[PDB]
RNA sequence: CUGGGCUACACACGUGCUACAAUGGAUGGUACAAAGGGUCGCGAAGCCGCGAGGUGGAGCCAAUCCCAUAAAACCAUUCUCAGUUCGGAUUGUAGGCUGCAACUCGCCUACAUGAAGCCGGAAUCGCUAGUAAUCGUGGAUCAGCAUGCCACGGUGAAUACGU
């Protein structure tokens, strides 16, 4: 159970881009078996230029997960940023339990 | 009358504390007590709190309160 | 004034209903005032309250006496969620 | 005993407190009229003590007289338009106090 | 006791000369006084049943006959010959002994004393009364009581209508 | 320019204040500070009111007068383990004060009403000595309004093998 909260600037949060960020990064919930019930800061801001950011934080409580990205439009975004967020579950997950097991 | 069944019924004598008033009429509860009235009524004097002689709506109660006029309060308030 | 020397009454408001008296609920009042205690020479009249953008009519009863006038005139426009 | 029961093991200051209108402060006053000591037991107040308090406590308000006076008055305030009315018929706070947060009190659960 | 000879020496008269009765008997007066209680909640735990009908013997004088369920529902979760409720008639001195002590000293004591309904009459003639707290009646105790429950005294007139049982009440004093 | 709003409310999160009582509540007596402010300002004695407060005008352009009686602590009585003599939210009535104006939307007082709450799940924060903990005091903004902020003192711990 994921609770999101999205800081719109410089952008209006319409109802399909707030869709599109709920539904990507609620696959994440199969990895870590018990993610904590926890708040999702995320934050998008667009350029003069055509470029647009996004920025993550799920403090899971051993787990601070982060993810900074910056492409072309706003979807590549959000579909880039979770390939640097699976890493970090997969990184800390596999780290704690293989080396308590030499 | 079947004997041997029903609790005991003793006649006894009341008296109201507030503005004693008594009054005859029997009644179940001993009360632990002893008074003879009315040329012989030897039971117990069971007291009891305000009867009808002093409730408002089986006596004559007149106010016990007051009333209210607003606009001769916002009157008599403000001057 | 909620003090010993009130009530406040506005002088604009309280001078047109006074005159309005031979009226006697006959001309509505459009009035901004929402600071003036109800009195009882406001009794039965109707007057148009600014609720700040428009005027909602009162119909002045006896138990409105003592109250300010913004009493029964809402401002916030809530219908849940 | 005194308009309903009253606890017995209690004492007659905290004892009377137990009966709607009355309180800590106006049981000084009850007590000081009767002429009996504040630190009696309500298992040991005689006839003659028990009558003056109910004498003295007759003039004061009490339950039900007060309990329908209240609403009456709540009453007052729903139909006549007052903003207060819509308050209490709707279970907001109705001072001035906010309600973005912290009114549960009121609101309840 | 002595309720009764005011009934049959001044009221009497009072009804005579003011319903214009033809012979004597056909004036009204009060045949039963019937006084009743549910405990369809005692359908689990039946002693409460029984804690009211000690009560209800204590404050009449008699023991009430425990009321058996007629039927089945099975809304209320019942079987018929489930015992609910209890019943004690009074007939003669104890009935005028006890609404001479319901109408001077029980009703003087509910919370909200304003006058008893005036429209409770069943149309023929028998009025209903409806309190519903325990010790309204001074005899039992507060600490005694386990479980704040109503009772239903119920009296019956010979009178042929609302009317003159009306005036008969407030002749008696109700 | 007037009026309204920034004070909304099914709800979610962060930061604080008050509690869930006996090392405590209530009643009576009494001791011990530092640091600051005061001229269209501070405002004493006296008198009145249960109270918030009112009249009054002393002295002070201040190591001089006022704000200003410090509170926990100490000494006696009572309460006797309860949703209570704990807790105070909430609400009805009656008042005080500032301001032209207190309804939206201020602070305080008197009476009465008396709620959740009996130590808090997963998780998580601060602190190494006059520190943490606890108790009072003052100042800026200010006609009025701080449980916030910035400073002052009173009482006063436990533990640190070790990486
Ligand atoms: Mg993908
Ligand atoms: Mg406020
Ligand atoms: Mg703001
Ligand atoms: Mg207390
Ligand atoms: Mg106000
Ligand atoms: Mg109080
Ligand atoms: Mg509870
Ligand atoms: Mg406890
Ligand atoms: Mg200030």
């Amino acid at each position: 159970m994921l609770k999101y909260n999205i800081r719109g600037e410089n952008i209006e949060v319409t109802e399909p881009i707030r869709d599109y960020v709920e539904k990507k990064i609620d696959k994440l919930e199969r990895y870590f078996t018990e993610t904590p019930d926890a708040n999702v800061h995320v934050n998008l801001k667009v350029y003069s230029d055509k470029n647009a950011k996004v920025e993550v934080t799920i403090p899971l409580p051993n787990l601070v997960l982060r993810a900074e990205e910056t492409s072309g439009d706003l979807y590549a975004s959000i579909d880039l940023i979770v390939d640097k967020l699976e890493r970090q579950i997969r990184k800390h997950k596999t780290k704690v339990n293989r080396k308590f097991r030499d | 009358m079947k004997t041997g069944i029903h609790p005991e019924y003793r006649p006894v004598v009341f008296v109201d504390t507030s503005t004693d008033f008594k009054f005859l009429s029997g009644s179940t509860k001993s009360s632990s007590e002893t008074i003879k009235w009315e040329d012989g009524n030897e039971y117990p004097l069971l007291r009891v709190e305000i009867s009808s002689d002093s409730h408002p709506f089986y006596t004559g109660k007149q106010k016990h309160a007051t009333a209210d006029g607003r606009v001769d309060r916002f009157n008599k308030k403000y001057g | 004034r909620s003090l010993k020397k009130g009530p406040f009454v506005d002088d604009h408001l309280m001078k047109k209903v006074e005159a309005a008296a031979e009226s006697e609920k006959k001309q509505v009042i459009k009035t901004w005032s929402r600071r003036s205690t109800i009195f009882p020479t406001f009794v039965g009249q109707t007057i148009a309250v600014y609720d700040g953008r428009k005027h909602v009519p009162v119909y002045v009863q006896e138990d409105m006496v003592g109250h300010k006038l913004g009493e029964f005139a809402p401002t916030r426009t809530y219908r849940g969620h | 005993i005194a308009g309903v029961d009253v606890p017995r093991e209690k004492r007659i200051v905290i004892s009377l407190t137990y009966i709607y209108g009355i309180g800590k402060q106006t049981a000084k006053e009850v007590l000081a009229e009767a002429g009996v000591s504040e630190d009696t037991r309500t298992r040991d107040l005689t006839e003659e003590e028990l009558g003056k308090i109910r004498e003295i406590l007759d003039r004061i308000k009490v339950e039900g007289d007060l309990r329908r006076e209240v609403n009456l008055n709540i009453k007052r305030l729903i139909e006549i338009g007052s903003y207060r009315g819509m308050r209490h018929r709707r279970g907001l706070p109705v001072r001035g106090q906010n309600t973005k947060n912290n009114a549960r009190t009121r609101k309840g659960p | 006791n002595r309720l009764k000879d005011q009934y049959l020496k001044e009221i009497v008269p009072a009804l005579m000369s003011k319903f214009n009765y033809d012979s004597v008997m056909e004036v009204p007066k009060i045949d039963k006084i019937v006084i009743n209680t549910g405990v369809g909640d005692a359908t689990a735990n039946a002693k409460v049943l029984d804690s009211a009908v000690e009560e209800l013997a204590l404050i009449t004088g008699q023991k009430p006959v425990i009321t058996k369920a007629k039927n089945s529902i099975a809304g209320f979760r019942l079987r018929e010959g489930m015992p609910i409720g209890a019943k004690v008639t009074l007939r003669g001195e104890r009935m005028y002994d006890f609404l001479d002590k319901l109408v001077t000293v029980s009703l003087p004591r509910v919370r909200d004393f304003r006058g008893v309904s005036k429209k409770a009459f069943d149309g023929r003639g028998n009025y209903t009364l409806g309190v519903r707290e325990q010790l309204i009646f001074p005899e039992i105790d507060y600490d005694q009581v386990s479980k704040v429950r109503g009772m239903d005294v119920v009296i019956v007139t010979t009178a042929k209508s609302d009317e003159e049982s009306h005036e008969l009440l407030t002749q008696l004093g109700m």
